[PDB]
DNA sequence: GCATGGCGCCCGAACAGGGACTG
DNA sequence: CAGTCCCTGTTCGGGCGCCAT
């Protein structure tokens, strides 16, 4: 019975009932996972057993951190977090650091269990039910539920929010320099000192924490060779908006100008200032392609002045709060994936293009996913809040193994297309 | 326990040269070596980090290559600073490990050893002991090989012998021997020999005395 | 700024311990990339890795002496050390300790250097040398230049100091890395110059051995049968 | 006896209440024959008469089992299972014998009463209120409520597994090192235990469910293969799926054929390749369910294989961990696929078929794709691992494959078995315009309010073609041009369309589809040589266009 | 006046969402 | 653009097979 702390009401949005979701294979060494940390998690009775009486369910499936190595449970909570929200959004949305992004060097922090400590509304428990598959299905589920704040529930951070700024209001005071966003199980700490600082002062921030009783995960460092964990803490400066450009050809054969003529067309829409009569006169009767016409200087004139116009920020450009977030990925090609995040069509609020990481193993769907998680990241960090994906894939592939390759506390929405190559105006070059 | 080989034991070049040196691990390991200059002093300093990249500080006709299992040091063009001992340290994988060290020496026009052979000095006799000096001097390059002939008949037991860096100057190398017997055995014979074998003279220099 | 020094107690009696300490400024042990490794170098041969301290305190040992092999720090002194239990002959070398960090995530490297330390493991207990001149003869003197030597047998332990003339002749002088013969050292210089000076004007062996605190000369009075 | 098992709590539907559903009379022959079997019940615990102030009730007659000629009580729940809450089914799969591990000594047990040995919640049982009527037009019948759990109600099988999971719950704990494969109250048991310390193990568990209510009969099987667990046959060392006798009849109608369909679905988990695809399109359109229908030979060939299959005998053996696992891709008619999980040589762990044509126009990487995908999930559940491929297609053709595409994709730790029909692609785009072939460009255009319109092109060299259609609208035409070009046209060619919609389509490297159109359109592409599309942002002014459009638009509006 | 729950398969229908034309 | 249509993907219902009560 952990906290002696009054439980807050919550209800989900009107007409709609609670989460009916079934639940997904999970692989033995996940399930074997699963199922200790949730025998455990029933002993300091944080989670309850519960049969077929209750009508609801979510599913649950579990990652071995490899910032870690330590295996976390993951319940999928998105329907319920769909489903109760006045909550977090409207009546305890919690403020963002305006300069987080600002910072040179910001670390996560996993700050999970301090949920398991706050007790979660009588009434509203039955929503969070979840199941354990047995392999081969040896035996029926084990269905449970929380009692407790839940982790991964838009919820808990919107509950815990009030300890939360307790906790944190002495660290604050006395290093007031340090930034801290928290967005459901994390908390997002940028400082502007030196890395070797920083990593001290995060390793001091993990301090004043534990006095307070909430103990966060241990991230291990290997001496040897890829020194991945050097990687840990994310510089929003590397984060660069990455506009459009007009390849140059020496002389450009009729395909080349049709070509540019499109992206031209399309980047129309973005940019206003974009235009093409006086560049695709050049094409003017049915001409056979790879008949290399001449730039005029009528031409020419507009060529390389429309490119003028591809290399700025975009027309009144705004981020409205209120509304959600979408971002578009491309498998550009050879490893290489691109981005943008937009609220309103063609009005983007950011472009880029996640590179690679070199332990890629050249599979898409893992370097997918992970575009996916670090697209994400950043959303949170920038404007803070998660974007509805359009996954360049098919569902039933991607369903099949995003798991494997994801290591976030979090899953974002997402959906599937199968949108073919437009123009190459998503830049390729 | 990734061995770390550089096959090139010992290489003599030339101010001016351009140099490359052969860093062979045991596996792949991934560009994962570090290249160290050992200076005939003794102080170890940091040339390149990461099979290539170049230490803060360090000059320019510095280079580093390599891949797997292969890798190489480039110096540009010799200077008076970089004849010395280097290294190539492995840290794909704990234990760390270093080559064998390749020797950067400088190539001068071969000279023969001015052998000179001694008696026990009479104190050294005086007190029961006797040794029999012979030092090989200023001699290029330095593979020599000693002999030491007692009345004819080589001698095993007593033989010791030291060798010294290239002499900075005049580029040349010089080697005390010394042979270790007992007074009685010494005052038991009449005559020793020195005997020394270079790549100069299809003859070994020889050089001798009788008690 | 960086800078390293090494401690030892330069000389220990076989199957005892020894404790080398790394005194450091310009960086912490706390930093999180810092780490401390100790080198040892054989006399004449090459390096060999040792142990790595890290700022974790998760050091790692060479595999053929971690049985022996032990390190430490104390981060607020700045300095790391490293303990070896029951040292045999072998372990005689120059120890170093080298500043190790891990700057990125493809860069780990032993930035820094000491000069070592030199541990050098013998029962020898110590004594001052004595030295023979070497006049030459029985195929003696001409216009030329002759070579004269000077013999600094049985001594403990290094180093020594040999010159010529008090620092007069200093030319055509050679003095040999010395060797062990029976656990005591043995070593010989020699000094060459033209006939024309020697024998008519003196030639002296200065040898000296801190250690026992003796300094002696040696003339070298031509052969005589 | 009845358990002492806590009763689960189940509520009404919100906002409903109890059924109350007339019984319709019976005869004195069926009435004083209920009143045996209820009075039997009664004093079994399994019911109790209920008071006058309830009024609920649920139909309730009854019927002759012919053979015995004896009777059974028929309640019919359907209005309360209407009104019952719902709750979270748990039987989430059905086990597999390809999931078990070869356990030295093993039993099979069952329970007696199951379903009569739970606790219906106190508070519930007033709903599942029924009446046993008089024979006459007399006193009130006798009335009557559920106290165990009742057959035929939705609630029963869910509330019924958990209890026996409970049940099971301290048993489990106590010896982790034995295998309770339970299904509803099917209980296999194995462990490599010695026949003795085992038959001490199995005593002792029937004797921890007998204190809990679960009678154990005398229909368990102990040193006795072969095991007869869930419609299989289990053996020492194999397994094997109780015969299937499938229905041969002389003049198949609608609805027989779904009894062999089905069947023939149920043998594919252990015989090789049933090719099913066949006589199922027969079932195809809307047909009635006693409607006759004529076994195409098509269909004929499929039967005839299939039959042929299930005439040889055929086993299936156990897991065994370590020996990693192996899923083996057969390419087979057109749709069809085949595949064989093992572990050693040829023995097969299970086999399979998939054949879901997913989209309209698709290929064979992708479905073989989708079989891959298909294959490994189907694992994760009965192994919990995924597999190792073998799979007829080279290394080679797969690598260009994802490059070329723009939609992810991946495939796990597979080699290339080489035993065709091998999957490769058939055509190929071009990724730059061709010099020695004539630039066609295509469009079509149509008009809804008449369901008619052109579609046809103009060369660089002047050429033409328009060809007229109805009954098509414009994303018919626009990939009615590309049809054209793709004829009248030598075995070089570039194409301009400004359909992303027919160009997309096509870039995907279709090698089969529903239409006809894009299964003809492909055929051009696998004829040809060389073929490269462009795109072009119709009603633009782009030249090579507009002449076209032009061409084709003899009907722009009205 | 004939059951219930589970999984699979195969078919067809209603449904959802994106893109394209039209007055 | 508002109102509609085409096309494609997905979900769901219905019957069968199998398992059990
Ligand atoms: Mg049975
Ligand atoms: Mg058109």
């Amino acid at each position: 019975p952990i906290s002696p702390i009054e439980t807050v009401p919550v209800k989900l949005k009107p007409g709609m009932d609670g989460p009916k979701v079934k639940q997904w294979p999970l692989t033995e060494e996940k399930i074997k996972a699963l199922v200790e940390i949730c025998t455990e998690m029933e002993k300091e009775g944080k989670i309850s057993k519960i049969g077929p009486e209750n009508p609801y369910n979510t599913p649950v499936f579990a990652i071995k951190k490899k910032d870690s190595t330590k295996w976390r449970k993951l319940v999928d909570f998105r329907e319920l977090n769909k489903r109760t929200q006045d909550f977090w959004e409207v009546q305890l949305g919690i403020p963002h650091p305006a300069g987080l992004k600002k910072k040179k060097s910001v670390t996560v922090l996993d700050v999970g269990d301090a949920y398991f400590s706050v007790p979660l509304d009588e009434d509203f428990r039955k929503y969070t039910a979840f199941t354990i598959p047995s392999i081969n299905n040896e035996t029926p589920g084990i269905r449970y539920q929380y009692n407790v704040l839940p982790q991964g529930w838009k919820g808990s951070p919107a509950i815990f929010q009030s300890s939360m700024t307790k906790i944190l209001e002495p660290f604050k005071k006395q290093n007031p320099d340090i930034v801290i966003y928290q967005y459901m199980d994390d908390l997002y700490v940028g400082s502007d000192l030196e890395i070797g600082q920083h990593r001290t002062k995060i390793e001091e921030l993990r301090q004043h924490l534990l006095r307070w009783g909430l103990t966060t995960p241990d991230k291990k460092h290997q001496k040897e060779p890829p020194f991945l964990w050097m990687g840990y803490e994310l510089h929003p400066d590397k984060w660069t908006v990455q506009p459009i450009v007009l390849p140059e050809k020496d002389s450009w054969t009729v395909n080349d100008i049709q070509k540019l003529v499109g992206k031209l067309n399309w980047a129309s829409q973005i940019y206003p200032g974009i235009k093409v009569r006086q560049l695709s006169k050049l094409l003017r009767g049915t001409k056979a392609l790879t008949e290399v016409i001449p730039l005029t200087e009528e031409a020419e004139l507009e060529l390389a002045e429309n490119r003028e116009i591809l290399k700025e920020p975009v027309h009144g450009v705004y981020y409205d709060p209120s509304k959600d977030l979408i971002a578009e990925i491309q498998k550009q090609g050879q490893g290489q994936w691109t981005y943008q995040i937009y609220q309103e069509p063609f009005k983007n609020l950011k472009t880029g293009k996640y590179a690679r990481m070199r332990g890629a193993h050249t599979n898409d769907v893992k370097q997918l996913t992970e575009a996916v998680q670090k697209i994400t990241t950043e959303s949170i960090v920038i404007w803070g809040k998660t974007p509805k994906f359009k996954l360049p894939i098919q569902k039933e592939t991607w369903e099949t193994w995003w798991t494997e390759y994801w290591q976030a506390t979090w899953i974002p929405e997402w959906e599937f297309v199968n949108t073919p190559p437009l123009v190459k105006l998503w830049y390729q070059l | 326990d990734i061995q770390m080989t550089q096959t090139t034991s010992s290489l003599s070049a030339s101010l001016g040269d351009r140099v490359t040196i052969s860093c062979s691990a045991s596996q792949d390991i991934s560009s994962y070596l570090n290249w160290y200059q050992q200076k005939p002093e003794g102080t170890v300093k940091l040339l390149i980090y990461y099979t290539s990249s170049l230490h803060s500080g360090v000059p320019s006709r510095f280079s580093g290559s390599g891949s797997g299992t292969d890798y190489s040091l480039t110096i540009s063009n010799l200077e008076p600073e970089d004849i010395a001992t280097y290294y190539c340290q492995q840290y794909s994988k704990f234990p760390w490990t270093f080559g064998g060290g390749t020797k950067l020496e400088i190539k001068r026009a071969d000279a023969a050893p001015t052998v000179s052979i001694f008696p026990p000095s009479s104190e050294q006799l005086t007190s029961g002991g006797a040794s029999v000096v012979c030092f090989l001097n200023n001699f290029y390059p330095k593979d020599i090989n000693v002999k030491w002939k007692i009345d004819g008949s080589e001698r095993q037991n007593g033989v010791l012998n030291s060798w010294t860096d290239q002499d900075s100057k005049d580029s040349t190398y010089s080697m005390s021997s010394t042979l270790t017997l007992t007074k009685d055995e010494y005052e038991r014979h009449n005559s020793y020999t020195c005997e020394a074998t270079h790549k100069t003279s299809t003859s070994p220099i020889v050089k001798s005395f009788n008690r | 700024q960086i800078t390293l020094k090494e401690s030892g107690p330069g000389i220990v009696q076989p199957s005892q311990p020894f404790r080398l300490t790394c005194t450091f400024s310009g960086f912490s042990l706390s930093t999180s990339g810092i780490g401390v490794t100790w080198i040892r170098q054989p006399s004449g041969k090459g390096l060999e890795w040792l142990a790595t301290i890290w700022w974790d305190d998760d050091n790692r040992y060479n595999p053929s002496l971690k049985s022996r092999l032990t390190v430490s720090k104390d981060t607020s002194n700045n300095q790391a050390f490293l303990n070896m239990m029951t040292v045999e002959t072998a372990d005689t070398a120059i120890y170093y300790c080298a500043q190790s960090a891990i700057t990125s995530v493809t860069d780990s490297a032993m930035d820094h250097w000491g000069q070592g330390t030199s541990v050098t493991v013998s029962s020898a207990k110590t004594t001052p040398p004595s030295v023979y001149p070497l006049a030459p003869g029985s195929a003696a003197q001409t216009n030329s230049m002759v070579t004269l030597g000077c013999l600094v047998k049985g001594y403990f332990p290094e180093p020594v100091t040999v010159t010529w003339n008090s620092g007069s002749l200093s030319s055509g002088v050679h003095t040999f890395p010395a060797v062990l013969q029976s656990d005591l050292y043995t070593l010989s210089s020699s000094v060459t110059v033209p006939s024309s000076t020697w024998p008519s004007e003196t030639v002296t062996c200065n040898v000296a051995h801190p250690a026992s605190s003796t300094k002696v000369d040696k003339k070298i009075v031509p052969a005589d049968c | 006896p009845i358990s002492p098992i806590e009763t689960v709590p189940v509520k009404l539907k919100p906002g409903m209440d109890g059924p109350k559903v007339k019984q319709w009379p019976l005869t004195e022959e069926k009435i004083k024959a209920l009143v045996e079997i209820c009075t039997e019940m009664e004093k079994e615990g399994k019911i109790s008469k209920i008071g006058p102030e309830n009024p609920y009730n649920t139909p309730v007659f009854a019927i002759k089992k012919k053979d015995s000629t004896k009777w059974r009580k028929l309640v019919d729940f359907r209005e309360l299972n209407k009104r019952t809450q719902d709750f979270w089914e748990v039987q989430l799969g059905i086990p597999h014998p390809a999931g078990l591990k070869k356990k030295k000594s093993v039993t099979v047990l069952d329970v007696g009463d199951a379903y009569f040995s739970v606790p219906l919640d106190e508070d519930f049982r007033k709903y599942t209120a029924f009446t046993i009527p008089s024979i006459n037009n007399e006193t009130p019948g006798i009335r009557y409520q559920y106290n165990v759990l009742p057959q035929g109600w939705k609630g029963s099988p869910a509330i019924f597994q958990s209890s026996m999971t409970k049940i099971l719950e301290p048993f489990k704990k106590q010896n982790p090192d034995i295998v309770i494969y339970q299904y509803m109250d099917d209980l296999y048991v194995g462990s490599d235990l010695e026949i003795g310390q085992h038959r001490t193990k199995i005593e002792e568990l029937r004797q921890h469910l007998l204190r809990w209510g679960l009678t154990t009969p005398d229909k368990k099987h102990q040193k006795e293969p072969p095991f007869l667990w869930m419609g299989y046959e289990l053996h020492p060392d194999k397994w094997t799926v109780q015969p299937i006798v499938l229905p041969e009849k002389d003049s198949w109608t609608v609805n027989d054929i779904c009894k062999l369909v089905g069947k023939l679905n149920w043998a594919s988990q252990i015989y090789p390749g049933i090719k099913v695809r066949q006589l199922s399109k027969l079932l195809r359109g809307t047909k009635a369910l006693t409607e006759v229908i004529p076994l195409t030979e098509e269909a004929e060939l499929e039967l005839a294989e299939n039959r042929e299959i299930l005439k040889e005998p055929v086993h299936g053996v156990y897991y065994d961990p370590s020996k990693d696992l192996i899923a083996e891709i057969q390419k087979q008619g057109q749709g069809q696929w085949t595949y064989q999980i093992y572990q050693e040589p040829f023995k097969n762990l299970k086999t399979g078929k998939y054949a879901r044509m997913r989209g309209a126009h698709t290929n064979d990487v992708k479905q073989l794709t989708e079989a891959v995908q298909k294959i490994t999930t189907e694992s994760i559940v009965i192994w919990g691992k995924t597999p190792k491929f073998k799979l007829p297609i080279q290394k080679e053709t797969w690598e260009t494959w994802w490059t070329e595409y723009w939609q992810a994709t991946w495939i796990p730790e597979w080699e290339f078995v080489n035993t065709p029909p091998l999957v490769k692609l058939w055509y190929q785009l071009e990724k730059e315009p061709i010099v020695g072939a004539e630039t066609f460009y295509v469009d079509g255009a149509a008009n809804r309010e008449t369901k008619l319109g052109k579609a046809g092109y103009v060369t660089n060299k002047g050429r033409q073609k328009v060809v007229p259609l109805t009954n098509t609208t414009n994303q018919k035409t626009e990939l009615q041009a590309i049809y054209l070009a793709l004829q009248d046209s030598g075995l070089e060619v570039n194409i301009v369309t400004d359909s992303q919609y027919a160009l997309g389509i096509i870039q995907a490297q279709p090698d089969k589809s529903e239409s006809e159109l894009v299964n003809q359109i492909i055929e051009q592409l696998i004829k040809k040589e060389k073929v490269y599309l462009a795109w072009v942002p119709a009603h633009k002014g782009i030249g090579g266009n507009e002449q076209v459009d032009k061409l084709v638009s003899a009907g722009i509006r009205k």
